[PDB]
């Protein structure tokens, strides 16, 4: 889930 | 990161419009996994001159022909090279941009995107600037801000003059100080962090973080099979007093839910009955007092009981009298196992004592606290994450900085935690964190790692609460904590 | 409301038999949604003369060709213009009336109309009336009263002589007195709430209101999430003796599961420390006593207390001699605080020294303290609204009368309260509302707002009881406050 | 309904201002039922000055103080005493009105409520009013129209130039046949019909009817245990030729699959043994011609068939040729059974027979072919329920005049039925309907409700086919019979 | 379901 | 739900 | 679920 984004 | 954006621009290459439109496709991505299908919303994008406009550009040049309709309102008055660049693609693309802010405006749109400024925000917002923002938070559109909202120095996270309250804000590489500190933290509201092509040591090189679950889940000490209570090591806990009898209870258990293997509490008599009334599980030692508060004729005691443990909290209800500050201090100069500072023991301490002493310490103040020990006021410390590394540095200590996002610092590395909730805006919170901290460090970590897992823990365990927050108490934060590590894996 | 039918009629315009019409179909549509299908029940329909006889005119007259079968018997000896119109327009669509009620009629049917008398009762029921009433209430029938059950008071909730027993009551406009205080609330069975066309504006300019839900909601305050214990008040409790221990300790949580930051219990010594050794979250300090209860010479450390809270609470289990009398009606003249006022304190409360105070306070008797403050009987006193708002209003404070259905009063605004069950008809109970009302003062509610939310929330939270109601004590309403706050959003 | 009102009125003595507030209020309720909670919503109420407009001025004066907006625009130039009333009323309760009509009006408001024209609507609308009604069409609103939508002819379904397109109509007392014929039933969308109170006599003294699931359940005969085939008829039917051999195999199914004991068909060799190839149930007498055709020749043996059955159906598939015609004419005009006269025997017949039969009949003949048999054009004769009520008059005979509301009329009673879909538009569906009705005559219902159960029952198998209605043939129409029958009960 | 409203 | 009953 | 992608 992690590439693009970090929550 | 400013540095960051440079160092991979001249250093490393990458043309810089390459970063402003990853940038600026982060953002539509974003706004996409928030909103869903972007077709049916009509978009207003705000753009200032500087390359916070130019991100915004770029996101309403990726926006045409696929949504309902778009705008630029370009508010600056020059624009830098990239935006320049970027103005002219979203105008070659078929965009329309106008110059004139309508109030009415706002009207015929679903999303405000807020590209007006980024990090390049210097002084407070005036004018046209500030009038726009304040229209756009009275407007009950869906706001998302490009990179931080546009009013939020993103050093500090102070609003100057006003800021854009934003739904969703989409930073590059990194969190800026001024999402994880208040106000800023709530002007930001969803925040996702994008890779925008940043070489990954570059992102690392970060000495500023914020405490995540993956940290802690790695810091967390082992539970070998083979262990008895000595494994995980003895606490010992000065405390309480004729006025304040709770806080040697509450310190005493934070230490046993994190797991710690033996806690002793030295409270003066009657008041240590009144842990063991609650938690047979404790040890509590009745201390002789003359008048219901430590003073120097208990230093022998409390010294002799050191010996056996592996680490001392010292501080919640002591209260904070003369003989109170003579003894505290007396028995910081003398003690030689790490000690974790809290409370009243901060209120009487003189500084000079943590100079001295060889052992460790961490110093456990909210700001009220810490206001005093360093002769400042309350606004001088809250929040000033530089004033408490220098503070930590010259003190050899670690800090641990208390409020709703909390400081952790040694003076070298500094991390900030943002799990808890307004349950633990109510008396005991601290008095429980003070003994989680002496627990991880008895059982093996460091006095920042300690600090770090402890500050992570206690706010997510106030998170597991099943009612209202408001209702928390201490005693039930208490039963929450054990939830929260197993949670934690 | 009498005043609202006659300014909606002769100032707004709107027929007289326009209302009475939309009156006796609401009737209609509240019973098909309380038993479903009409077709199959069989309809007495129980007509007066006035016109609560003429809105049963008119459920008769739209029952007619639709149900089973609908029969009116008419009681009165003359028809008001509007019942003498609905009476012919139910006897040309082929209705039938009789005027002698036979004991065996209630056998052919299965839901009696009470349409006897509405708000135009006036004196006991007697003679033919009454005995029409018994022999409704001995049959077991479904039964459903137009606008109030005939033979309850719809300005005090009395019955007079005898009344009817309903399963369900359709009133207009807004609910009665009588409907919200008791016996009558017990015979008005379910409560529906018919619009029949007033102004919005007249119904809301009446004066004394049911506390509801929404308004719940409204007042509860925030919770800034950058906030600590501070932001959310302080409390002194001054309560307990060597007689009554446990008091001090329900109030003090009270005040802290409904969000205070902060609460300090003053509580003669060695009762002080039970409070701690069950809630160790507490702070509760030794006051030196020379005979376990307060005094004159604990004057002076009280006040000192008083400096750094935002509220006091006093009263519970102070005992009551003439040394307490002293001590308490002192205090509150020197006291310059809001004050919570509650059992003991008001017991030996001086009434002058309400007047005297530039201070708030807010008052919270069960009618036999009432009855004594006032020097009247029980009686006298018990759901005596208009005897609550002149104290209010004359001493300057808000009033919390406490029974079943409490009454809310600062002399010009009166609210009532419906929630709560008889788990709450034990010890313990008010000394958990005067911790919460304290609490919501010193979060910044109004002493009114504060006791408003208070009794709404304490009764609810007994309501979530999992169990039978009767086994509810106040150590699980503490328990189940936070819940009913989580429900109320 | 006209007649309806004036004696509720003028004989029953209701005021005509209850009637308009009972219409106005069925409406709040109708949308409230429809789009949930009112009070988010903003409404523009485009009144006309007649009574329909006087039903929109209460609708607007219920909502005020209740939803976000109300505006009335007022397009009409005098208004009728009701209308008045209730102006003035909207205008006490504090309504705004304007009779400008602005055509970015509708932007500001979510629900457009039509009451403009109801039954008194006479003519083309033009001018303002047809631009106005234009303008609601195009705007996307959920529009609410009052009574019947502004343009629709109550009387005949029939668009006057332009009319208003409703996702939800309210009616009063009973349906209109404007709401129940094309293509007013399409601009009607959802239809309510409220009681408005008038007397339940009247409503039912009304001659033309919705075909209902409860009639048609009341009419289904029994199937009592003790049975035999016998018991439920035998059907004749005379149908195919060379052309057409797949009629005959339709129409006696449709016998079968609605429960007739016995079906045997009469049709040209070899193409009978069509049917018992695919249903083996059937009984398929080979008719020997000289052409493919029935003729003359074979009147003796039809006759000789038709003396052991109870109803004989004729005319599908026959083709039509001057032999057929000599041979269905002499055939009906000996024949002493009940006919059921369809397709190509309508075609060919001369309506002289039909008065000189002592025998029953029906007919169901589509547009096309009911053109023809009075030669007319379809534009004529489609929809148009007086002609087809002549003509069963004049013939004494039962009508099916078949389309998407097929009318059923004996000349004294007239039946529309609503059920049924697009996936019936394709052929073999009207040779089902044929085998339908003959069927329930031979089970002993009356021709007229053999019919009425007959086109119910058919238009609803449609509806409960599984994949989409356009894919519907008549095999599966068939197959579906017997669950509709199910679920009817 | 029935007294004010015919489906 | 709330334009005729109030509960 | 379509800016990026076409399935
Ligand atoms: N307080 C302010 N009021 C008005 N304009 C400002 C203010 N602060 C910054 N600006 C303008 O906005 C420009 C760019 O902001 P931003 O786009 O965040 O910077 P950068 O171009 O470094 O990314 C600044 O260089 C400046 O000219
Ligand atoms: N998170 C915080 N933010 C701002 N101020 C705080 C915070 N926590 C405490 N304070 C300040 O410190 C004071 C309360 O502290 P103090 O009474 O010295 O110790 P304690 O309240 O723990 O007994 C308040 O006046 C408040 O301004
Ligand atoms: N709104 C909030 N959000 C997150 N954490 C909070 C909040 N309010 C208080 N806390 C936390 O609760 C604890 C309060 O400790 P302290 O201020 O020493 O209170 P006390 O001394 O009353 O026990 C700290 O860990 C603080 O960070
Ligand atoms: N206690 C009583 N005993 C007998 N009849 C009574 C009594 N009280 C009232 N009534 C009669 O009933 C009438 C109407 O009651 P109601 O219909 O409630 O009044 P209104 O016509 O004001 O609505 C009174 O005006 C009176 O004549
Ligand atoms: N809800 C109530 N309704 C009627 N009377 C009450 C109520 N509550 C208390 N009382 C009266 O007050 C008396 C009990 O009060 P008291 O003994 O003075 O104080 P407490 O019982 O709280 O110690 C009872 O005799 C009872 O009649
Ligand atoms: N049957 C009941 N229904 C609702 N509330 C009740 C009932 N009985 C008691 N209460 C509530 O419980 C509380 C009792 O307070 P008080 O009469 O001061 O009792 P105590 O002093 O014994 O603690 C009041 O808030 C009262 O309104
Ligand atoms: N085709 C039309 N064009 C313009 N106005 C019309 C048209 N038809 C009717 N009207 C006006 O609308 C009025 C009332 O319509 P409606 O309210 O349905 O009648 P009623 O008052 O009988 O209920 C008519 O009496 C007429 O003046
Ligand atoms: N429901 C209907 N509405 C309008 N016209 C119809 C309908 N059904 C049939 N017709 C008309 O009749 C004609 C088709 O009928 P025809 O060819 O005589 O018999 P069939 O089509 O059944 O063999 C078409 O031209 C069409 O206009
Ligand atoms: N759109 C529609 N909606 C409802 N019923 C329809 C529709 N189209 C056709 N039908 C029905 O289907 C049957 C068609 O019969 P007919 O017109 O004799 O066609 P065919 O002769 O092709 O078998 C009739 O019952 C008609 O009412
Ligand atoms: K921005
Ligand atoms: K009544
Ligand atoms: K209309
Ligand atoms: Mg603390
Ligand atoms: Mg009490
Ligand atoms: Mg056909």
């Amino acid at each position: 889930a992690a590439w693009l984004f970090e929550a | 990161m400013k540095e960051i954006d440079e160092l991979t621009i001249k250093e490393y290459g990458v043309d810089s419009r390459i970063l402003m439109e990853r940038a600026g496709i982060s953002v539509v991505l974003a706004m996409e996994e928030e909103l869903g299908n972007l077709s049916d919303y009509r978009f207003l994008v705000l753009c200032g001159g500087g390359n916070n406009g130019g991100d915004g550009f770029v996101v309403a040049r990726n926006l045409l022909g696929v949504v309902k309709d778009v705008l630029v309102v370009f508010l600056g008055k020059k624009k830098t090279p990239d935006c320049e660049y970027n103005y002219g693609l979203y105008k070659k693309f078929g965009g329309k941009v106008v110059e004139q802010f309508e109030p009415s405006i706002l009207n015929e749109f679903d999303v405000v995107v807020d590209a007006i400024f980024g990090t390049g925000l210097r002084g407070e917002i005036t004018g046209e600037y500030a009038e726009i923002i304040n229209l756009v938070n009275k407007s009950g559109k869906v706001v998302v801000s490009v990179d931080v909202p546009s009013g939020i120095d993103s050093n500090t996270g102070k609003v100057l003059r006003t800021a854009v309250k934003a739904d969703l804000t989409v930073t590059f590489g990194v969190p800026k100080i001024g999402h994880i500190l208040f106000p800023g933290r709530d002007l930001t509201g969803k925040l996702k962090v994008a890779n925008i092509g940043h070489p990954v040591h570059l992102i690392n090189s970060i000495n500023r973080y914020v405490i995540t679950r993956e940290m802690v889940r790695s810091l967390l000490p082992e539970r070998p099979r083979d262990s008895h209570k000595g494994t995980y090591g003895k606490v010992l806990i000065i405390a309480g007093s004729r006025l304040y009898s709770g806080a040697p209870v509450l310190s005493g258990m934070g230490s046993l839910k994190v797991g710690t293997g033996l806690v002793k509490l030295a409270v003066p008599f009657p008041q240590n009955l009144i842990a063991t009334s609650r938690f047979p599980e404790l040890i509590s030692v009745p201390i002789d007092t003359e008048k219901g508060f430590f003073s120097l004729q208990n230093l022998q005691e409390c010294l002799e009981l050191s010996k056996d443990v592996d680490v001392v909290a010292i501080g919640p209800g002591l209260g904070n009298n003369e003989h109170v500050r003579e003894f505290v201090n007396e028995f910081l100069k003398t003690l030689e196992k790490p000690a974790v500072i809290d409370a009243d023991a901060i209120n009487v301490l003189d500084t000079s004592v943590l100079k001295e002493r060889k052992s460790p310490a961490v110093l456990t103040p909210h700001p009220g606290e810490m206001a005093r020990l360093v002769k400042k006021t309350v606004g001088d410390v809250k929040y000033n994450y530089e004033l408490a590394e220098e503070f930590a540095k010259e003190n050899d200590c670690v800090l641990v900085l208390k409020s709703a996002t909390t400081i952790v610092t040694d003076g070298e590395k500094t991390l900030f935690n943002i799990t808890g909730n307004t349950g633990l805006s109510k008396g005991g919170s601290g008095d429980v964190l003070t003994g989680m901290i002496a627990g991880f460090i008895a059982q093996g970590l460091s006095p920042l790692e300690a600090s770090t897992v402890s500050v992570y823990l206690h706010g997510f365990a106030a998170e597991l609460f099943e009612q209202d927050e408001r209702g928390l108490t201490a005693s039930e934060l208490l039963r929450l904590i054990p939830e929260a590590i197993r949670r934690l894996k």
